[PDB]
């Protein structure tokens, strides 16, 4: 009785630098009730950060997604940084502009 | 007039400060008979490797014990052959020898009440919630009693002033019992037939009867006597009927 | 058709009558009958088996053991009352809520004698002898051994044999009495007293304890059934 | 043709007269640790006349003890809602919710009887701002749904045609109805007290709920009417007949919590005194 | 076209949590939201875009209410030790003109254990813990019935007046932006990768193409934005070479001819 | 025409009734009301060896 989450980021907006856009982390595919998302820039832990509604799919499993706004830039990077029952060690995942 | 000798299967108890032998209500154990019988099949009677006596593990009485009691069956599963044709087998009959065991000086006193209580159906410490099997039994160890209110979760109610039913403990001797007396006996019989609505039924699921055993006077003694007195319970099947048989179930 | 004329106490429905009624599941085949040991034939065979009797009801023990136990000691105390209490197997306290007192609180007439059994839970070296005193009613309990050997009494010894019944006898101007007692209905009560005192060698030790049960005899009989006060709801689903 | 039936009445025994006594004869010690109870009479122990006892034990029997109708279930239901399921009443059939004759029958371990039933119906015409209506008499159905039957989804429903259930009709102003029902089990006895569980596992469902399963009632208006709103209410009697009971067991002493399980709150024995010496005093002038 | 419900309770909840939460969905996206915290349902403001005076949003407040009280009932029943978790999906679907088709089942720690029949209008499964569960949910009196027309007289009568309440916010249709671009890959190879943004409707189909010949679909992700539009990826790992011939075909309902994609 | 005429319940120190049954099944009849037997000893004496209550007990 456990599955380990599955995260994907990705961005609303195609990532072209100045323009306002929507940073996505979506997580899906866990059964316990209980997961610790938080979003990174450059390791900075970013303040303004909102959340969606907890659902699951027909397979009985979980699905989160955070989004926060931002704008691209060719220097910074941003991650997404998971700790949960199944992980030994929070995944953290850096955000690829074109995925 | 005091001494007592009891043989079954492979197996014989001796006694010598025996009062006398209480049979539940008036019958002995019997097997099932044609006019009364409802499955069709042919049964199997082993007669002596399932019919003998076998010896659960013992308590230690104290200054302050509350009491204990056992389920049966499901405290005899791991007994030899007894326990192997209930895991073969869908419905199963026999009737009950039960012997309690407990010596000590001249020197010693108190008072014990050995009872059988057919089908005690026992509360949880939670008005709504529901108790666990691992909370009612526990095969060869003893559950105990308390001295106040248990609390607890999914566990039994098990002040002994209400014996873990919502009745008076002093009424028990409606069932079949019987008393150990420090200054008179060291031993108690009771024979016990099938008791059931049903002409036979299935072991693992329904506990047929329990028994208790409560220390009305508590134990006592002065200054150099022993201190340890163990009590031991005895038991033994009889007239062993099996039906149904199929591949083991298992838990 | 024939000519008829309706009664007083037509279409009523009265609890305790007993008429023929239309079954609802004609020819209905019911399951054969099983040979149960323990029938039960008649409520007074429950009432004529011993139980035990809470004498030591005071404050602070109503929920332990130690409710059911008469403490008795060695040395001089033949100047202190065992116990006492008044015989209404129904009414008082120490008898309400036992297997006699439960049956009785269902019905409201009750007349017989009945049996007071007495265990003597010590060590097998310990020696003794006591007075069990009933006196019917008319007067005041007795406050010595002197007035108490008036009345009806059993001297009992302590020995191989460890149980001593007295036997309570009928003795009443009417032929019933209530479960409600009054004044009008009195039955008397009963006291326990030294009668030598208790002895013990040395290495045993000094306080003992007497248990009591209560049954009825043969001649026991209860009349005018109704509803017991014991148990009770505030709303349905309990 | 007419046949003659004898009954035998049962006394309790007499007193025979007893004189004093000096032997070793001992009838007065016994040991309760036999689980033997003593049979003495006063004749053993004092000195007796003799007396010829008429009293008879007929109040006591099982049948006179039990053959009384008491209520087992009270409803309500309207004539006209907006909530379309307070407009029928229904309910499992156990004799469990009401404390005195569960009290009574728990005081056995097996029982096997017929029954009686017998319905009291009520009605009443509910508060309002404006009263004043003209409504014929209200008729009244109840249906018996055995285990496995379909069940009514409204008042209006096609289940009502009650082709094979089976079902009573009455109107208001009459005598109760009432009905005879046999021993209906699977078993050989009814079970007030099941110490087992449901399933071969040891888990589950623990206690009387797993040997019930024996049917729902039902009950409606037929009229379908009532420009003002009216209530109803419904109450159910059982009584047994043909009695027979196996295993007793000791009174209730706790107070109940619910329909389905034993559970309890810890309670004392017996109330107080002052001393275990104490008795009133009754002779004063 | 369907209207579901999904419920979802735990035994040991975290501080701050709500111990039993609801989420509706009119089809694709979300119009409902509840939790115990609170005690009252939420819209979104999209579907009508107007707050149904009371009748609406009252009148689902107490069923929810129902179902809370419920699910954390249903707690009490199981004398196992570890935490749970009870998830449910409730809810209806229309037919061809009429003659809805509902749905009731129930999942305890992930795996589904029991559902709700109607002819007998009774909770069923097969596990120990289902019969306790739905003799524990029968014991409360009145929830049978109330579930029963649950579902065969609200969920309908809901979703025909949805059907044609807000009929506005059903044609949700929007062209998803195109963005194909390359990056290396081990020594040897590189992934191409093309993805969609804000489309509406879910479906979405695509593919690589070598110059005119199809190459396969790759990976297809898919995620969910913060508005109820979409986001779809895909990426294929290749040589090296032939990176200036790939062309991912697109089609889309938002678009009227599956428009090429060119680096 | 099937009749049963049993004495009524009296005291001690035209007695009788009549009854018919009307209905095919027997669970549709009266109640017993006039059982009386007694058996104490299944509950009060269940021992292996009589004990003649005038003897002492044990030994």
């Amino acid at each position: 009785i456990q599955r380990t989450p599955k995260i994907q980021v990705y961005s609303r907006h195609p990532a072209e630098n100045g323009k306002s856009n929507f940073l996505n982390c979506y997580v899906s595919g866990f059964h316990p009730s209980d997961i610790e998302v938080d979003l990174l820039k450059n390791g900075e832990r970013i303040e303004k950060v909102e959340h969606s509604d907890l659902s699951f799919s027909k397979d009985w499993s979980f699905y989160l997604l955070y989004y926060t706004e931002f704008t691209p830039t060719e220097k910074d990077e941003y991650a997404c940084r998971v700790n949960h029952v199944t992980l030994s060690q929070p995944k953290i995942v850096k955000w690829d502009r074109d995925m | 007039d005091r001494v007592r000798s009891i043989t079954l299967g492979n197996s014989t108890i001796t006694t010598q400060e025996s009062a006398n032998v209480v049979v539940a209500y008036g019958r002995w154990p019997e097997y099932l008979k044609d006019n009364e019988a409802t499955a069709e099949d042919q049964p199997t009677q082993p007669d002596v490797a399932t019919c003998r006596f076998y010896t659960l593990e013992s308590v230690t009485w104290e200054r302050d014990s509350p009491g204990w009691w056992w389920k049966f069956p499901d405290a005899l599963k791991d007994m030899g052959l007894f326990g192997q044709n209930m895991y073969y087998h869908y419905l199963g009959r026999a009737g009950y020898t039960i012997h309690v065991q407990c010596n000590a000086s001249k020197f010693h006193q108190g008072c014990l009440m050995v009872v059988c209580v057919p089908e005690a159906e026992m509360g949880c410490s939670q008005v709504d919630g529901t108790v666990n099997e691992h909370s009612l039994s526990e095969g060869e160890t003893a559950k105990k009693f308390a001295s106040t209110s248990t609390n607890g979760t999914n566990t039994v109610q098990s002040i002994v002033t209400n014996a873990g039913m919502g009745v008076g403990v002093g009424n028990l001797t409606i069932f079949p019992h019987q008393w150990i007396n420090l200054r008179t006996n060291n031993c108690a019989t009771i024979v016990m037939p099938y008791i059931n609505n049903v002409p036979m039924d299935n072991m693992f699921r329904h506990h047929n009867f329990t028994l208790m055993i409560i220390p009305f006077v508590p134990l006592d003694y002065s200054s150099d006597s022993s201190t340890y007195v163990p009590i031991t319970v005895t038991v033994a099947p009889m007239c062993a009927e099996y039906n149904g048989l199929r591949l083991a179930t298992s838990l | 058709g024939l000519p008829v004329m309706n009664t007083p106490g037509s279409n009523q429905f009265l609890t305790s009558d007993d008429f023929q009624s239309p079954s609802a599941m004609p020819q209905f085949d019911v399951t054969p009958e099983l040979n149960i040991p323990g029938e039960v034939q008649n409520l007074m065979e429950i009432a004529e088996v011993d139980s035990v009797v809470p004498v030591n009801n005071v404050e602070g023990k109503l929920d332990t053991m130690e409710i059911y136990r008469i403490p008795v000691q060695s040395g001089n105390h033949q100047s202190s009352q065992v116990f006492g209490f008044q015989v209404q197997p129904g009414l008082d306290n120490v008898f309400k809520h036992t297997l006699l007192g439960e049956i009785l609180n269902y019905y409201a007439h009750w007349s017989g004698s009945i049996k007071l059994t007495f265990v003597f839970c010590g060590s097998a070296m310990a020696t003794g002898k006591f007075l069990l005193a009933y006196a019917p009613p008319g007067a005041n309990a007795p406050k010595s051994r002197k007035d108490a050997m008036l009345g009806t009494h059993i001297i009992w010894d302590v020995g191989l044999q460890s149980s001593c019944v007295l036997c309570i006898p009928w003795i009443s101007q009417t032929h019933y009495r209530l479960v409600q007692q009054d004044e009008y209905t009195s039955a008397g009560n009963v006291t326990c007293w030294y009668q030598t005192g208790i002895v013990v060698p040395a290495g045993t030790p000094t306080s003992c304890s007497i248990m009591c049960f209560v049954s009825a005899c043969n001649d026991f009989s209860v009349r005018l059934l109704k509803d017991t006060p014991f148990i009770e709801q505030s709303a349905l689903l309990q | 043709v007419v046949e003659a039936v004898e009954n035998a009445v049962a006394r309790v025994a007499d007193t025979i007269s007893s004189g004093p006594s000096n032997s070793q004869a001992v009838p007065a010690l016994t040991a309760v640790e036999t689980g033997h109870t003593s049979q003495v009479t006063p004749s053993d122990t004092i000195q007796t006349r003799h007396v010829r006892n008429y009293h008879s034990r007929s109040e006591s029997s099982i049948e006179n003890f039990l053959c009384r109708s008491a209520c087992v279930y009270m409803g309500e239901y309207h004539t006209t809602n907006t909530d379309t399921s307070k407009l029928f009443a229904s309910w499992t059939i156990n004799a469990r919710r009401m404390v005195q004759m569960r009290r009574k029958l728990e005081l056995f371990t097996y029982v096997r009887f017929d029954m009686e039933v017998t319905f009291v119906i009520t009605s009443k015409q509910d508060q309002g701002t404006q009263l004043g209506q003209d409504m014929p008499p209200l008729t009244h159905q109840i249906m018996y749904i055995p285990p496995g039957g379909p069940i009514p989804k409204s008042v209006t429903d096609y289940t009502w045609q009650t082709s094979t259930n089976p079902s009573i009709f009455w109107t208001e102003g009459n005598a109760p109805p009432r009905m005879s029902i046999p021993f209906i089990s699977i078993g050989n006895a009814y079970s007030n007290f099941y110490d087992g569980w449901s399933h071969f596992s040891q888990n589950g469902v623990y206690g009387y709920n797993t040997l019930n399963h024996m049917g729902q009632i039902y009950v409606r208006h037929v009229n379908g009417s009532s420009p003002l709103p009216m209530t109803s209410t419904v109450r159910m009697y059982f009584k047994p007949k043909h009695v027979k009971v196996w295993v007793p067991r000791p009174p209730r002493l706790c107070q109940y919590k619910n329909a389905s399980t034993v559970n309890f709150t810890p309670t004392n024995i017996t109330e107080k005194r002052q001393s275990i010496n104490y008795i009133p005093e009754t002779v004063k002038p | 076209l369907s209207l579901l419900y999904h419920l979802t309770a735990v035994s040991s909840p975290a501080p701050g949590t709500p111990a039993f939460w609801v989420s509706g969905w009119l089809g694709p996206q979300q119009y409902l939201s509840y939790n115990s915290l609170r005690g009252e349902a939420e819209p979104c403001g999209a579907w009508v875009w107007e707050n149904q005076v009371s009748w609406y949003w009252e009148k689902e407040t107490t069923d929810l209410r129902i179902k809370e009280k419920l699910f954390l009932e249903a707690f009490k029943a199981l004398g196992g030790k570890g935490p749970y978790t009870l998830q449910g999906l409730l809810g209806c679907e229309l037919g061809p003109d009429n003659t809805s088709v509902p749905t009731a089942k129930f999942a305890l720690n992930g795996e589904e254990f029991m559902n709700f029949d109607l002819k007998q209008g009774t909770w069923g499964g097969d596990w120990p813990e289902a019969l306790a569960i739905s003799q524990r949910w029968q014991q409360q009196d009145k929830a049978a019935n109330k579930e029963l027309t649950f579902l065969l007289f609200s969920c309908p009568h809901r979703l025909r007046e949805h059907l044609e309440r807000g009929r506005g916010n059903l044609e949700w249709k929007e062209p998803p932006s195109m963005r194909l671009k390359a990056r290396p890959s081990s020594p040897g190879f590189s992934v191409l990768t093309c993805s969609a943004f804000s489309f509406y409707p879910p479906e979405l189909q695509l593919r690589f193409l070598r110059n005119g010949l199809a190459a396969g679909t790759g990976q297809g992700d898919f995620g969910p934005n913060s508005d109820g539009s979409f986001h779809a990826s895909s990426s294929l790992t290749v040589k090296s070479g032939d990176e200036h011939h790939y062309c991912c075909i697109v089609q889309h309902a938002g678009l009227a001819q599956p428009l090429r994609v060119e680096l | 025409m099937g009749a049963q005429v049993s004495t009524q319940k009296t005291g001690a120190h035209i007695i009788h009734y009549t009854n018919i049954n009307y209905y095919k099944d027997a669970a549709s009849n009266s109640a017993n009301r006039q059982d009386f037997s007694q058996d104490p000893g299944k509950f009060t004496e269940p021992v292996k060896d009589i004990m003649v209550k005038s003897l002492p007990a044990l030994n």
